[PDB]
């Protein structure tokens, strides 16, 4: 019907797996909680998970 | 045991680019450089902020 | 202009030649000894990493460069002139010094010699990467196509060791 979302968190781990699963595109800035680059890594597309260890370290 | 081999597994919390400090890392020196051991007055550098800001805790 | 200068310095393998003219600076004579010293302990110092050995011309006599070399001598400072006397060898100048990373052992330091045609010719051969002129050297036949040329304009050792970032102040 012509709708897009944009979901913006600080906290992805906390947020429903529901709508952050239906997401295909990523800006991913740096992650600090073991939490939650475990849950964004789990969530990228597979060609993506072995570039998904620079989180922590973009500046 | 012919030789003596002390080593130091260390890890970089930043970079001094001159009289200057920038938080950062992905920075590899070279092997066979010299390591020197931090004064106390470049440390207090760090761990500071401007004096309309600063809170010592301890 | 210090700063501009801070890059290409920062780098340990990096071949830099100087063609200091002993007339332009003060006290040329007590100081040039010194400021090799403490360039070279700075510059010249790490036996893996640093691997160019610097060239220093000067606009003199071939006769009065014994009296450096001997100044060099006596402080304990190994270098190479390529002049056994009137007379200038060029297999001995264009020559990698001898290095044995056991003992932190190095031929020789630094290059030391005149401004003649042979030594002019023996750069060109060999080129540099960074060409320093003080006091406004001729460098005509030097075939500078290649190296970045970077003229300073100084009158005492002490703002010299300022730019090339060995001192804080002047």
């Amino acid at each position: 019907y012509g709708l897009s979302l944009m979901v913006v968190s600080q906290r992805p781990s906390e947020v429903s797996d529901t709508i952050l699963s239906q997401c295909n595109n990523f800006i991913n800035l740096r992650l600090t909680n073991i939490n939650d680059q475990n849950y964004i890594k789990n969530l990228l597309p597979d060609n993506s998970r072995s570039i998904s260890e620079i989180l922590p370290t973009l500046g | 045991k012919d030789e003596d081999i002390f080593i130091l597994t260390v890890q970089p919390v930043g970079i001094f680019k001159g009289e200057e400090f920038f938080q950062g890392n992905s920075m590899l020196p070279s092997p066979t450089e010299p390591v020197f051991l931090v004064e106390d007055d470049i440390l207090n550098k760090i761990f500071s902020n401007e004096k309309t800001k600063i809170f010592h805790l301890g | 202009r210090k700063n501009q200068l801070v890059p290409s310095l920062n780098i340990n393998s990096r071949s830099r030649y100087f063609i200091i003219d002993p007339d332009t600076i003060d006290n040329f004579d007590d100081e040039f000894i010194l400021f090799v010293k403490d360039y070279l302990d700075k510059y010249n110092s790490k036996i893996k990493l640093h691997t160019e050995t610097p060239c220093f011309i000067l606009k003199t006599d071939v006769n009065n460069l014994s009296e450096y070399h001997k100044r060099f001598v006596s402080r304990n400072i190994q270098i190479i002139t390529g002049y056994i006397g009137d007379t200038f060898y060029f297999k001995e100048f264009n020559k990698e010094p001898k290095r044995i990373i056991k003992d932190n052992w190095v031929e020789f330091k630094a290059r030391i010699s005149c401004n003649s045609d042979e030594v002019i010719k023996c750069i060109n051969y060999k080129k540099c990467d960074d060409l320093y002129i003080v006091g406004g050297v001729d460098v005509s036949l030097l075939d500078t196509a290649d190296v970045n040329i970077e003229n300073l304009e100084i009158n005492n050792f002490r703002e010299l060791k300022y730019l090339l970032s060995m001192l804080k102040e002047i």
